[PDB]
């Protein structure tokens, strides 16, 4: 902002958290979710089978 | 031949009938056998990889 007092700046905690809580949110859908499995037949071959 | 689609397969990824041939003191036997049913034109034959 720019008055006759000068100029200035000045934040908006409200609507920038509004955006971390959205953001922060798809991170805990995406990190962490991993499934564990085992015993997956062998992916590699080291002869010739067929 | 038993798991035919394997040898084809196999013979297939390799994508070459490249062949040496090599020799095998086949000790006291009648190599180059033939039959009637693989015919080489007039003569009888066999299987050319084959003895």
């Amino acid at each position: 902002h720019q008055n006759s007092e000068g100029r200035g700046q000045a934040a908006d905690l409200k609507s920038t958290q509004a955006a971390i809580d959205q953001i922060n949110g798809k991170l805990n859908r995406l990190i962490g979710k991993t499934n564990e499995k085992f015993h997956q037949i062998e992916k590699e071959f080291s002869e010739v089978e067929g | 031949v038993p798991d035919y689609a394997s040898l084809r397969s196999l013979v297939a990824s390799s994508g070459t009938l490249e062949f040496n041939n090599e020799s095998f003191n086949w000790a006291g036997v009648t190599q180059n056998g033939t039959s009637s049913s693989c015919r080489r034109g007039s003569n009888s034959s066999f299987f050319s990889r084959l003895n």
